[PDB]
């Protein structure tokens, strides 16, 4: 393992403040500057129906799991150089884990 | 005997690496305190603080500016247009005691530089040499802009700072960062989704989003979008002005041109009212924490 | 066929600050994960990690040593004398995923050097070129020493590592760091009040404190002081032996000498069994996070 | 103020692990490796006797408050060069607040 179970309660908080103004968790939810995170696990890149990904995102398709998600959120541009997602990055491993536990629940 | 002249005097025996240390200390604390203002970080307010202390400049009498570091004093500190900048100083105080050799003005402006780069913005060249002056010479309250005005006010105001059309639109790209707090200025909300990462989002939202004039809970009027974004009237007037709109759409679909214009303009702002000798060293380009592998 | 010859081959395309960035990644995670082991920190176990992977060396047939970096296997991971080291391996796993190009050996050894420096210890010159051997190759268990022994055992055991009396007593100064864990080795407690700060306290406590041979909760006999500290039999041997004793007092009164000699010995230990080419880069000396202004 | 208030239950769990081995906080506490800290606030440095301070600690003779203590516990050697206290330091701001708050109580 790399990720491990943290608080899904604080991960929600991290989603409310650092993602919710972008990302929607719920099934078939509205879009935004980016995509809808429903079913983002067991998932290639750029699948999200209806959203127009810059081809930079879908030009590397590797299935999102609990681990590669961790260091994508550490620095989105060190992972996918040319993504149109503007985000500071979760530099704290705790903050990463806790948010990963929430997204595996709300994006069921 | 003619307007004030402020000579840049380099702190004794200090070079590139000394000031890189100060940058690092600040840049680290930006990453450590990520909870501030509902997880936007101290980035935006530090950018604002550097602007506000150097925005106090007046080209005619050469009073104010970022030179004197006169902001540690009481009178210009409790100024109404200054609400919320307390957090900007509480942030920098521990850095100042770790590097007590650096002048208040150099630290105030370096915080602005450090914030921009760490929020993944342009590289901003920064000169040292600012020195502290007594409370004796402290800029009176009320020489910073009003938010409830129009483009004519904006253009006219910035002539005092020696900024022309192209420059003021660039500097105003920084309102993508952070948000407006009702308890501070009487306006409320952010200007976009990403307000702690330096982008041209300001110009894109200004152009692309749909804006409505509304009352807020402070009864001031601000332009609101249904996405939850807001714009100051002065910000909105950047599209109400023909020649301002020219530059807005320019930075809109080209981020690199904006980035390079912002850098030059921001650097002039922080350096305004300061005379640099030839003896003075060429400006520093501080590397980020990623570039240092930190 | 002659004993094996392990030649240093620099990670192709990598230079000084490629590694200095790896140093920083470790120094950073050290400061972040400060909660580990009741706020002892990952520092000690990282020092232990670098020792136990270097302690597998046998001068007679040049088997084992840090060159391999074989710690990722099963047969030397479950060693009774090795319990607790996995916390060090898991600590390094994220940074090896970050730098996939670096060799396991060079990582484990660097991790130990990074720990000692960041804990305010002496500078340990480090070198690169360790390369990963086949899964086929892996040192047999029982290559590492036993804590329930006398000075004769220690002297004899360390001969295999090409270490003399002075080097041994130097390297032992590290047992000031961290503690012994009953769940791990069957021994319990620290050897001093400062166990996350590199000091000569080990020799001081070994002389000034009053030691009584007791029986812990794992039925093992250890030396305990009524100030709370403890000493492995092998450590207490250093004041039983007369030749070892004089060196203990030398380091007790002279910390800079201890630092100077630990640096030499520790570097030697990490660089046993690896033969460096002459065109190979001069040994690296990384600057601490404190020296980079953090 | 410079430093805010933190959790005294978190501060007590910072003292047992990082201080209690060298220091005692309660009134009439036995002098250990370091001096007893009872009523350290509002007292000059290298003041409480029965202990042998290095003269570097007494050298700059500072009055202990919340903000000067906080940087001394960030880097004991930077603030007082030549100090006998072997401490890595509290690099985390919250950790400093929580501990000082607890210390402010126990020194009473
Ligand atoms: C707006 C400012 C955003 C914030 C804040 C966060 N994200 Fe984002 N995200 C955004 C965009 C515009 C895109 C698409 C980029 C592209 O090139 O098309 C994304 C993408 C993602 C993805 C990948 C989706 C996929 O591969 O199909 C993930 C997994 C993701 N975003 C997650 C995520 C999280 C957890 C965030 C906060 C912690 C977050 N993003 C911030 C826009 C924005
Ligand atoms: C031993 C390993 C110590 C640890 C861990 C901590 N402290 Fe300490 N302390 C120690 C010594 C040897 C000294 C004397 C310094 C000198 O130069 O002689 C001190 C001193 C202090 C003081 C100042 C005392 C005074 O001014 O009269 C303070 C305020 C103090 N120590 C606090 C403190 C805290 C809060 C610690 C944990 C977070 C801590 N110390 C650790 C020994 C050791
Ligand atoms: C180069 C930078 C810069 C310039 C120039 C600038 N601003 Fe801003 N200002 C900021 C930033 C960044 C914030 C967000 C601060 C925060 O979120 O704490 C801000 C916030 C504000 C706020 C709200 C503060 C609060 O807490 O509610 C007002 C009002 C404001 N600016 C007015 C103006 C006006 C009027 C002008 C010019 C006509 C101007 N500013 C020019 C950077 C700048
Ligand atoms: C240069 C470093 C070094 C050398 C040489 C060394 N050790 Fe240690 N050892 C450590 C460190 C560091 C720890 C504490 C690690 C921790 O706290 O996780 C430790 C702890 C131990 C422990 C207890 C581990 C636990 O988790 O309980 C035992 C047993 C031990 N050493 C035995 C020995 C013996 C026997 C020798 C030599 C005869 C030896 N070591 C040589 C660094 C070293
Ligand atoms: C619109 C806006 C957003 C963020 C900060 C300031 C402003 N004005
Ligand atoms: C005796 C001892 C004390 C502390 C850390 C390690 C050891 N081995």
């Amino acid at each position: 393992t790399e990720f491990k179970a943290g608080s899904a309660k604080k991960g929600a908080t991290l989603f409310k403040t650092r993602c919710l103004q972008c990302h929607t968790v719920e099934k078939g939810g509205p879009h935004k500057v980016g995509p809808n995170l429903h079913g983002i696990f067991g998932r290639h890149s750029g699948q999200a129906e209806g959203y127009s990904y810059t081809d930079a995102n879908i030009k590397k398709n590797v299935l999102w799991d609990e681990n590669n998600m961790s260091e994508y959120l550490t620095n989105p541009k060190k992972y996918i150089p040319g993504t149109k997602m503007a985000f500071g990055g979760l530099k704290k491993e705790k903050d990463r884990n806790d948010l990963i536990t929430y997204l595996k629940k709300a994006c069921e | 005997t003619t307007p004030l002249v402020h000579v840049a005097s380099v702190e004794k025996g200090r070079s590139y690496e000394d000031f890189q240390k100060v940058y690092n200390a600040i840049a680290l604390k930006l990453r450590e305190d990520d909870e501030y203002d509902n997880y936007i970080g101290y980035g935006p307010v530090l950018v604002r603080l550097a602007w506000h202390i150097s925005g106090t400049w007046d080209k005619h009498d050469n009073t104010g500016g970022s030179y004197g570091g006169t902001y540690r004093f009481k009178k210009e500190f409790n100024d109404p247009s200054n609400a919320g900048l307390q957090n900007g100083f509480k942030f920098l105080e521990p850095i100042h005691k770790e590097f007590p050799w650096i002048s208040s003005g150099d630290l105030f402006s370096l915080g602005g530089v450090t914030a921009v780069q760490e929020m993944q913005g342009p590289k901003i060249p920064w000169r040292c040499g600012r020195v502290d002056t007594p409370e004796d010479t402290t800029p009176d309250n009320g020489r910073l802009p009003d938010a409830d005005k129009d483009a004519g006010y904006v253009r006219t105001f910035f002539q005092r700072l020696n900024m022309n059309d192209r420059e003021v639109v660039a500097l105003m790209g920084a309102h993508a960062l952070g948000k407006t707090h009702l308890k501070n200025s009487g306006y409320e909300g952010p200007g976009g989704a990403a307000n702690n990462v330096f982008t041209n989002e300001f110009y894109l939202n200004l152009l692309n989003e749909d804006w409505k004039l509304e009352k807020n809970d402070a009864n001031n009027e601000q332009w609101d979008s249904k996405s939850g974004y807001m714009m100051l009237p002065t910000d909105y007037s950047l599209i109400q002005d023909p020649k301002y709109l020219s530059i807005v759409k320019e930075y809109a679909n080209d981020q690199d041109k904006f980035f390079k214009d912002f850098s030059k303009a921001f650097e002039k702002l922080l350096e305004n009212g300061i005379t640099f000798p030839k003896d003075a060293p060429s400006p520093f380009i501080f590397k980020t924490l990623e570039e240092q592998g930190l």
